[PDB]
């Protein structure tokens, strides 16, 4: 009568039942109109007696655990307008008799276990507005031609299904359709030109299919188009110039296709464009200056293409740009200082180009720039002192250039700087003490430079994890202060001029996985405390030095060490201390003064006879 | 549940 969830007619008969989110279990009045049992965690099949309520205009079974078929009897309900079966375990085909529900408007099948094809019957439903069957992995076959007959369709989505083949030319008859969502599916073949007949189309999402052919020109005649996602297909040919005729277009994603040709000039006419992703294609030509007319661009990603020429200075007119990725192209010329006029830039990646000249200091005045990636170019000149103005810098990669001069002290003003790679450059001088001021610094890669001078523990921040100073001119002694970095994981000092002993303070680096001291002037005796780091796992490289004395007994403790190179030293005595490392994989003992017999165990038998031949007395004794 | 519409994820170095 009046209780909670019940509604009645004017003649006094129960007309409605609504139950939402009550936490139940299990399975489940001929005047009924609306029936909602939803979010009740119900189970079992849908009883086929549902087809007995003839006045039902709404059936919502959504957000349950229901299983089995969608009973054919459900389609006996001739007055049904909404059918909501989504978010269940429902299996089987969508029955042909679905074409019988003459006045269906809403049809929600999404997120189920459904299979088979979509019935040619859907064409009969001429009041159908919304069809969403997506998220059924096994829904297969071609979208039927008859879909063209549902002329009230405003929304179609079939996403994450096995729907395949090519979209039918019939689609051009849906003159009211607004969103088409069929993505992460099996679609192949070309987008039909007839799609340009969908005059109300706003959102077209075809991404992650096998779609082939070229983007049809006809798409330019769609005046209501806002978002176009065609990323990750097989698309071929040139970007249609006519795309620049859709005034309302704010998002274009063509990434990861086979596109060629040029970025079209007509794009300047798109006054609403906020996001352009062309990443991973074959696009040639230069970035057209008219693109700088797109006042609203936040995201520009043109990376992994064939683009040539210079980055235009009129870039300064994009005052909303937060993201610029051109990496892996043929770009040449200077990086324009005018790029510093886009004050919102969060991320710049120009890596893998031919850019040359100085890095303009103005770019370091950006207060929001978190990522600056210029690696692998022809850049040169100094790192500007202005680097310290760039307050939010997080990840900085300058590596693989010609940069000269010394690392400016003002880098120490950057408190958010996490990761810095300046490797492969011409940098000179000392590592500046002020870098101690980068309190967030985790990764530091200076390798393959002309750096020199000494090395102080006071010079480095204790939050360091990865250090690579290799292939430089560094000298004097490894500072005892090295013991203060307790977080240090990989440490690579190789191919330098370093000398003296290994300071025993090394033992207090409790996290150290990798230590490369190779190709230096280190001398004396490998300290016992070097055994004292059980975290040493990945590799320990002491080779090409002047070390003497024996392998300290404590090396029996490094039970995790996979790779050990002591080669090319003056080391003496035998290998017995090593016989017990079962995790030792690679051992290079060659070019030393070792003598004595190795056991015949398979590991020592593995060692190349030529490695034994460069020592004093080493041989395999048979037990 | 199937994923909502997304753009191509951006990749940086
Ligand atoms: C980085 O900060 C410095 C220091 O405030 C800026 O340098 C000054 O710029 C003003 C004019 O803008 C001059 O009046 C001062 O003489 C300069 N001071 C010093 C100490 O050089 C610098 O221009 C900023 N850099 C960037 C790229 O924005
Ligand atoms: C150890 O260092 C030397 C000298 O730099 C190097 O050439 C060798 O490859 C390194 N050993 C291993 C295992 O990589
Ligand atoms: C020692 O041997 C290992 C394993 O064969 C090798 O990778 C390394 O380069 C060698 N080291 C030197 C100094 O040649």
């Amino acid at each position: 009568c009046n209780w909670t969830g019940v509604k009645c007619n004017r003649r006094g008969e129960v007309s409605e039942i609504q139950l939402k989110e009550k936490q139940l279990q299990g399975s489940l009045l001929k005047s009924l109109t609306s029936l909602t049992l939803s979010s009740l965690q119900l189970t079992g099949v849908i009883p086929k007696e549902i087809g007995d309520f003839t006045e039902l205009e709404l059936l919502d079974l959504s957000d349950n655990s229901l299983s089995g078929d969608i009973p054919v009897e459900i389609f006996r309900l001739k007055k049904l307008k909404t059918l909501s079966l989504n978010t269940n375990n429902l299996e089987g085909h969508i029955p042909m008799e679905i074409g019988n529900l003459s006045g269906l408007v809403e049809l929600m099948l999404f997120d189920n276990k459904l299979s088979g094809e979509i019935p040619r019957s859907i064409g009969e439903l001429k009041n159908l507005q919304v069809l969403r069957a997506g998220g059924n992995k096994n829904l297969r076959g071609e979208l039927p031609w008859e879909i063209g007959n549902c002329e009230n369709l405003v929304m179609l989505g079939l996403a994450e299904t096995s729907l395949s083949g090519k979209l039918p030319a019939s689609i051009g008859n849906l003159k009211r359709v607004q969103t088409i969502a069929i993505y992460t599916s099996l679609l192949s073949g070309p987008i039909p030109d007839e799609i340009g007949y969908c005059t109300e189309l706003q959102n077209l999402y075809l991404y992650q299919n096998s779609i082939s052919g070229s983007i049809p020109t006809t798409i330019g005649g769609l005046k209501k188009l806002q978002s176009l996602l065609l990323w990750q297909n097989n698309l071929v040919g040139k970007i249609p110039t006519e795309l620049g005729n859709c005034p309302e277009l704010w998002l274009i994603d063509f990434s990861e296709n086979l596109l060629t040709g040029t970025i079209p000039r007509s794009f300047g006419k798109l006054e609403n464009l906020q996001e352009l992703q062309l990443s991973v294609n074959q696009i040639s030509g230069t970035i057209p200056e008219e693109l700088t007319n797109c006042t609203k661009l936040t995201h520009l990603e043109i990376d992994n293409n064939l683009i040539t020429g210079e980055i235009p200075s009129l870039m300064s007119n994009l005052r909303s740009l937060t993201m610029f990725f051109a990496w892996q192209n043929k770009l040449t010329g200077n990086i324009p200082q005018s790029l510093s006029q886009c004050r919102e830039l969060q991320a710049i990646d120009l890596s893998y180009n031919s850019l040359s000249g100085s890095i303009p200091k103005e770019i370091f005045g950006l207060r929001n720039l978190t990522k600056l990636l210029l690696l692998s170019n022809d850049l040169s000149g100094f790192i500007p002192p202005d680097i310290g103005n760039c307050t939010n810098l997080y990840r900085l990669r300058l590596n693989g250039n010609r940069l000269a001069g010394s690392i400016p002290s003002e880098i120490g003003n950057l408190k958010n700087l996490n990761f810095v790679d300046i490797s492969e450059n011409r940098l000179v001088g000392s590592i500046p003490p002020a870098i101690s001021g980068c309190e967030s610094l985790e990764f530091l890669d200076l390798h393959t430079n002309s750096l020199s001078g000494s090395l102080l523990g006071t010079t480095l921040p204790k939050s360091l994890k990865f250090i690579d100073f290799s292939d430089n001119a560094l000298s004097s002694t490894l500072p005892p202060g090295i013991g203060l970095l307790t977080e240090l994981t990989k440490l690579n000092l190789a191919k330098n001029r370093l000398s003296g002993e290994i300071p025993r303070e090394i033992s207090t680096c409790r996290s150290l996985q990798l230590l490369n001291l190779g190709e230096n002037d280190f001398s004396g005796e490998i300290p016992d405390e070097l055994g004292q780091i059980p975290s040493l796992a990945i590799s320990l490289n002491l080779s090409c030095n002047r070390f003497v004395g024996e392998i300290p007994s404590r090396f029996s403790d490094l039970k995790n060490l996979g790779v050990l190179d002591v080669s090319h030293n003056q080391l003496t005595g035998n290998l017995n201390v090593l016989t017990d490392l079962q995790n030792l994989v690679s051992l290079n003992i060659s070019y030393n003064d070792f003598s004595g017999d190795l056991p015949n165990t398979p590991f020592f038998r593995r060692l190349p006879l030529s490695d034994l031949a460069s020592n004093r007395g080493l041989y395999i004794s048979n037990a | 549940d199937y994923w909502r519409a997304k753009h191509h994820p951006p990749k940086n170095n």
